[PDB]
């Protein structure tokens, strides 16, 4: 299928770049095939030819680019580096005017007590009135403009486990409480193809919820009937706090591609969760245990679906993951490869 | 019969990296279309 | 005093104080009274010209230099943009060149089992010899842009703000190459250096290790239980090295034994002023220590340490740890903190 | 005499207005700001200042930090006028 | 020849310099001040000219949390794909080494 992929990786680029990818009528070309194979073979030094071309045209464009934009960033910087050294200068200098008017009024008021003893009169206090009003006190500008400056140069200068931000702007969390209480839009609940309610997550599922969860469950069985291996379904959340359940029959370890399957399990819950529009949704641990998958494989194909899922569909609505885990070995091993995406 | 295995291997290891690279290309210019 | 005040500044700040001159004139004298009040009043007038004057100056100033900064502030958005730009153009040339070398290798494989020829392997290396799929410079020219972009803006694994703001974090690297201050050595009585921190500690200093070792041994003697000593961190990235000698499991009050294990390690951290101390897992495995009950109180030994030492210096505790389950137990236990 | 920020912002949209900054005459920019009673003199003398202002002629986190410890000692300083301001005025009220 | 590496196109920047501005820089001059082998006057100037085109600014004369996410974004997706790229390299050398060497 490379050709189909190879096309779908055209068709979406701009035309300088497409008809410079070798043509797939090759294969028409060699379907109609040592003389005209010798053609054939000129017709590949032909590609060739053009893909020599065009590289070295780009290259020599990257070449020429990326030294102008390193002096561009070395300029930049330098000048980042002045108007700063200025700011703060200027910052000192209107500092220096605030003491420049403090230090005169202080010698101001000695003068004026050294005049009221000589003379024995007594006008420092209404002297100094008259100078509260001069401008050279009134200095609230200089406060202003102090914390202008101060401003302009700040602005240059249910237990939660493990968290990771992840690139593509989700958040993935190992928490760990009962899953049935924790206020997750989804809850995923891995079980077998007639929907069995046994699992450690169905047991404290049915804890939590009613009568009219198990009969949402029976209901959901009715209506899809069997579940299909990686396959999944979603019922309505009804005495739970989540508002949805996703159930999926998780594959067993040994199985035929059982590694693509989980994979696949993983990308139809999310999926499922973006048909209910649902921002948030609980994993539990999937694939060990029970379904003999080893902990870290199960981890890290877990993650890797999760995060191939969020490539491929950038107007999902889910923004936080959350990874209900209990196995001391499981936590560390999913923080591990978590903080590798 | 260890080496043809680990051959297949690689081939299996290349088609994974080939679908993985279109997953990432095709978000790139889908980003670049809706900016 | 005001002279001296006066002495380290700018012309036009001289001259322009409070002229003590008056003085003379006070000791010559309401005929007087009126001449040094006018005196006063152009004294006054001087410092009213002379502050206005360099206020307007420094509006004036503000003004240019918040102009200035925005302007740099849109080239360096502009900078950055075109930096990621042509980090993408040059990543998509080499995408290029690896989906065309791919085909190539494609329609070699169908042509040599159609016509049953072998041309593949010659054809490949011709390939190998043209202009286009030798990305060795191309890839160059990327790592740079990587390098100027992370100037334009080791794995931590988890990390536990304390109450007095103390950083515990369970990080995922070696401990030798870890650049915390203080790195802890367990070790016993002898300061033996084959253990397991021993060895990657060992492995990256070497000689000078060895030797601050045999010195501090020297100095030191017989490590007693639960005690430490701190050692030069020779040809090592950490400034210093606490040696210590963790308890065995079972022994007569081995838990207050760690407990003080630990404490002694961050004193000695605390007594240099160190800022760091990466911890590597103390007490269990070795020791017989189970891998959970240690953790706690190694955690309840810090936490109660950080109460207690209210002076202390250190800021960031590391984890090194490579178990996957001790990482686990880790991240559990310091949820409890 | 009293320049502020605001009317200088004013005045530096007049200037732009009244053709370039360096070809500005204050006789326009004061018919550009009819208010608070401007006079020639002291708008000619402002925009003297400006035009010889504007002229722009053409580790080191090691000195970023110098610098930031600058501003520090700098802030400082300004908050201890600024106890010197009240202080002073407290004691004038005796 | 016509292969501009990092080098010869700093060898050539410094030569423009010392004739003075790119705009008044002549390729026969560069010609000149470049020692280097089997240099055309042809490439020489072909290549002034791809430089003094790049050169030229004219935006010069004329919410930001939402695009700095989307560039770091962008910039995030390339450089995942520049990693799966060597990864992708590395291993058709081993396949190719493997098939020269066993056939
Ligand atoms: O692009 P490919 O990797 O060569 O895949 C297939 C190839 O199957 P493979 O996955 O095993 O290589 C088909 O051959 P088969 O082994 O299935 O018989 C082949 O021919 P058919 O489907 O007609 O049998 C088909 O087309 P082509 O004749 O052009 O090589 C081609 O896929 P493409 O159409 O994408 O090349
Ligand atoms: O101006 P100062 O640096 O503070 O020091 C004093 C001053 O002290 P006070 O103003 O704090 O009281 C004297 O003031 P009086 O005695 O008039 O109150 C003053 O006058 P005397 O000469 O009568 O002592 C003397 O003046 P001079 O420099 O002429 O000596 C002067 O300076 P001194 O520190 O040298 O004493």
């Amino acid at each position: 299928k490379f050709g189909k992929s190879l096309s779908s990786q055209i068709v979406e680029m701009q035309p300088e770049w497409r008809d410079n990818f070798l043509s797939y009528k090759d294969l028409k070309k060699r379907l109609n095939l040592t003389l005209e194979q010798a053609g054939f073979v000129g017709l590949l030094d032909a590609e060739l030819d053009k893909f020599n071309f065009f590289f070295l045209e780009k290259e020599e464009e990257y070449v020429i680019k990326q030294k102008e934009l390193r002096e561009r960033k070395m300029a930049s910087a330098e000048e980042v580096m002045r108007v700063r050294k200025e700011i703060v200068d200027l910052h000192g200098e209107m500092v220096l005017l605030e003491n420049y008017s403090a230090l005169n009024y202080t010698g101001l008021v000695k003068i004026l007590k050294k005049y009221d003893k000589r003379t024995g009169s007594m006008i420092r206090l209404p002297f100094v009135q008259k100078v509260l009003q001069q401008p050279f006190f009134t200095t609230d500008l200089l406060y202003k403009l102090v914390k202008e400056c101060e401003e302009m140069l700040d602005q240059l200068m249910f237990t939660v486990l493990s968290t990771k931000s992840l690139f593509l702007g989700q958040k993935l969390q190992v928490v760990q409480a009962d899953i049935a209480s924790i206020d997750s839009d989804a809850v995923v609940h891995p079980t077998n193809t007639d929907f069995y309610i046994g699992g450690e997550v169905g047991n404290t599922l049915e804890k939590k919820g009613g009568k009219e969860f198990v009969e949402a469950v029976l209901e959901l069985r009715k209506k899809n009937g069997p579940l299909e291996v990686a396959g999944a379904a979603v019922s309505a959340g009804h005495g739970l706090p989540a508002k949805f359940v996703i159930h999926c029959n998780s594959p067993v370890w040994g199985a035929d591609k059982c590694e693509e399957l989980l994979e696949k399990t993983v990308k139809n819950c999310l999926a499922l969760a973006d048909d209910k529009k649902l921002k948030s949704i609980a994993f539990p641990s999937i694939g060990s245990g029970r379904n003999g998958f080893p902990k870290q494989t199960a981890a890290q194909l877990i993650l890797k679906a999760i995060s191939s899922y969020f490539v491929s569909t950038m107007s999902s609505s889910i923004k936080t993951v959350y990874f209900v885990l209990f196995d001391s070995e499981s936590i560390g091993i999913y923080v591990q490869e978590m903080a590798k995406l | 019969g260890n080496f043809d295995l680990t051959e297949a291997l690689r081939l299996q290891l290349e088609l994974q990296k080939r679908l993985h690279e279109q997953l990432e290309i095709q978000r790139s210019l889908q980003l670049r279309i809706l900016e």
